[PDB]
DNA sequence: CAGGATGTATATATCTGACACGTGCCTGGAGACTAGGGAGTAATCCCCTTGGCGGTTAAAACGCGGGGGACAGCGCGTACGTGCGTTTAAGCGGTGCTAGAGCTGTCTACGACCAATTGAGCGGCCTCGGCACCGGGATTCTCCA
DNA sequence: TGGAGAATCCCGGTGCCGAGGCCGCTCAATTGGTCGTAGACAGCTCTAGCACCGCTTAAACGCACGTACGCGCTGTCCCCCGCGTTTTAACCGCCAAGGGGATTACTCCCTAGTCTCCAGGCACGTGTCAGATATATACATCCTG
């Protein structure tokens, strides 16, 4: 068993690329089951279903940035949704 | 009905903080940002769905979205046009 | 040389008929109602550019308040204002 | 007669008419936005000295101190989301300390 | 002729005079004001594009793809500064690791 | 049938000004659109709020070299504003 | 020189105030530089709004206009 | 003992508790007007300055630094500490945005 | 628990200058009146969105074993903290002043409005080669004996 | 240390569809003229900023010491990491259908713009009382006991 350095190796395989991350068809359901919340019976169109894709992406990988800064501050390699709670709080979302 | 919002999965959630460039991650993490996420698409989607409802239009074209993520001041590139 | 002092006295003199207000205070709350008056009219603005409607009206400020505030005040002031647009188009 | 007191109004339909017409945000301008907007303004005006008297209330004080403003913005929750990047003059900080601060064991 | 022709730019002074007026950002506008719009478009496309090309040439690419363009604001101090609150589509991640996180 | 207004062959020019071997994609060509308008909003917007600050009708070089040192880091600025006035300097002369 | 004038005193009671009990010694120095760096962008921001207006003093209002610039919009001063 | 000594942490609760009860003066202002002037005459001499101006720069200072330092002591418990260090404040200034 | 020992909430005596009311003069607010193009409304057509099924196959779910990080506890060094005496220059009062912001007035040039004129520009359609993809070998480094 | 293998980098062919490039049509760009209207500038008014001077005085400054918190060490436990088999369900390409976006065409309303009258809103003056300040007393803490 090979330990640790696939993380690293991992890391650099997903930070040169481009491609998406979460998979589109849990997302494309999700925008549709939140949309049937405000206006039932709602059409979109697949450009603004990829700038909700990239937008959470942009947003996701800024929060987990912060999140490994918070845990380098905490003298620790493993993240802990408190620091979720303070990267929240950082940006006001929560206070 | 379905969970839908646990359609996306954790493998995609390592690979999204594996963009974000960390090493280790605790399991607790996972509804948590499930929640966050859902809530950041609630303050996007709001205004997508205003913005779809004002201009006669049941159908989200990208531009509106482009607005919406204008409007809290987290722009996109690549779609206004 | 304007302000926005008298209408808002006696709107306080309305709702509390028995304080009053000092002049930092009045500052304020003058400076809180042209902010949120140009706040609310560029957002009137940039919606009557967007789709090519070249007059502001009623619909186009209604959807704008639905974008300004947040979700409990945004209904009750949006139902107020057009109870409020009711009331003239019957006078 | 005033387009206010038509309304049943208290803010100026006229005045907020012409600000809105030589503020350039569009050059036709509809007839019921003027009374919108001071529908809008004055519920907003109402709900901030309704704090604001609140908090003058429970500090028996009848003259309104911007401190009065700070805890009627900084209190309400959905008031706060909506203008929370905003910096009140002379307010001050609310009382915030948390539990792991103070001493222990009373 | 023409105003581009005649101020010797290539970004256009009669649309961008045209869009700045039905625009109606203001009452009424002076003649230099779309020459010195022209002129900064001008520039800032200009030099975000020669970052662009200098960012395909050491990937030794010769079509500009949106990774490029990341490459091209994301490694420079005042495109970080003027280019802060964005989203770029299908961009990437600038490469930055922790030296804790790294082994030994 | 209607004319989708754009900048794309525009910036095709300067680029293959600047560098005569590159080419560009649409998608690239989209950023590049987007970038290019957004600029001019942010731009032509804050000249209208220095407009409106000195109770003027009248808007023209100044108060945009003026929005030039608001939203722009200062080196860039002070290289733009030498840009814009050798272009309006060059129109201007043109007898 | 003067900017060692917001004196370690006025940081400890800025603390107090921001909710500190135990504060280090090597926080006020760098806490005064980057209070001078927001004060550059301010004034900078200040500076090109007064010289814009033909005026060589600074009001209360184009600061405020400023701020709105910064995002950091403050009230009692008009505006 | 004889003489009266505070216990260290309790007149820390007490300043605390006295600093956000008001809404007094915190920075000293007439040093703040000599770091006016001189970043004034830094930038552009023979420069005048307002008086309701040189509060207003002196009370979003105030609301800056009193923002930042809450979030850099709550940074401070994150990091099982009740003492800020700069780190905390160089984690408030990226995390924030201000620097990166 | 417990007693004393201090900072602080309360309580009335008092004083002052901002706060709210009164006056009236005046510039926007409203009523009346005309008109024309912006948009309401309706009808057409066609992109384009949704649905759905099947072969393929990459990716997810779950189990297992372990070793390295998270955390609890500890022990020792000194860093501010608290409180005293010490030294400083902020702050109120008071006044001279002068410098530049603002109001008034008047000429003027330039920019909006209109018509007419035409090629820059933009969709449409054709062509080729840059690069993604399939497949294979050379190169690194990581972990086991 | 030496060596096995697991991925990464490079290398070559290829086939395609995405980008380049040329083409025909037309709508916005441009040429030219007018008229008036904010802009430029100068002259005057005067407010608000600038600046020395002393005096009491709050507040900064400096130091001792001590304590309890910052920080390194260590040990333990179990939490994820990493691998592998089984399971999951999503990609793509295909075919069908229609709701709704997008455009055009007509008509009328209501909103821009002038004129005229008028009163509410704002500069100015005021006298007064809510709240700042003061000092004695209860009270609610904390620290050694």
């Amino acid at each position: 068993y090979r330990p640790g350095t696939v993380a690293l190796r991992e890391i650099r395989r997903y930070q040169k690329s481009t491609e998406l991350l979460i998979r589109k068809l849990p997302f494309q359901r999700l925008v549709r089951e939140i949309a049937q919340d405000f206006k039932t019976d709602l059409r979109f169109q697949s450009s603004a279903v990829m700038a909700l894709q990239e937008a959470s992406e942009a947003y996701l990988v800024a929060l987990f940035e912060d999140t490994n800064l918070a845990a380098i501050h905490a003298k620790r390699v493993t993240i802990m949704p408190k620091d979720i709670q303070l990267a929240r709080r950082i940006r006001g979302e929560r206070a | 009905l379905r969970d839908n919002i646990q359609g996306i999965t954790k493998p995609a959630i390592r690979r999204l903080a594996r963009r974000g460039g960390v090493k280790r991650i605790s399991g607790l993490i996972y509804e948590e940002t499930r929640g966050v996420l859902k809530v950041f698409l609630e303050n996007v989607i709001r205004d997508a769905v205003t913005y779809t409802e004002h201009a006669k239009r049941k159908t989200v074209t990208a531009m509106d979205v482009v607005y919406a993520l204008k409007r809290q001041g987290r722009t996109l590139y690549g779609f206004g046009g | 040389k304007e302000s926005y002092a008298i209408y808002v006295y006696k709107v306080l003199k309305q709702v509390h008929p028995d304080t009053g207000i000092s002049s930092k205070a009045m500052s304020i709350m003058n400076s809180f109602v042209n902010d949120v008056f140009e706040r609310i009219a560029g957002e009137a603005s940039r919606l009557a550019h967007y789709n090519k409607r070249s007059t502001i009206t009623s619909r186009e400020i209604q959807t704008a308040v639905r974008l300004l505030l947040p979700g409990e005040l945004a209904k009750h002031a949006v139902s107020e204002g057009t109870k409020a647009v009711t009331k003239y188009t019957s006078a | 007669k005033t387009r206010s007191s038509r309304a049943g109004l208290q803010f100026p339909v006229g005045r907020v008419h012409r600000l809105l017409r030589k503020g350039n945000y569009a050059e036709r301008v509809g007839a019921g936005a003027p009374v919108y907007l001071a529908a809008v303004l004055e519920y907003l005006t109402a709900e901030i000295l309704e704090l604001a008297g609140n908090a003058a209330r429970d500090n028996k004080k009848t003259r309104i101190i911007p401190r009065h403003l700070q805890l009627a913005v900084r209190n309400d929750e959905e008031l706060n989301k909506l203008l929370g990047r905003v910096t009140i003059a002379q307010g001050g900080v609310l009382p915030n300390i948390q539990s792991v601060l103070l001493p222990k064991k009373t």
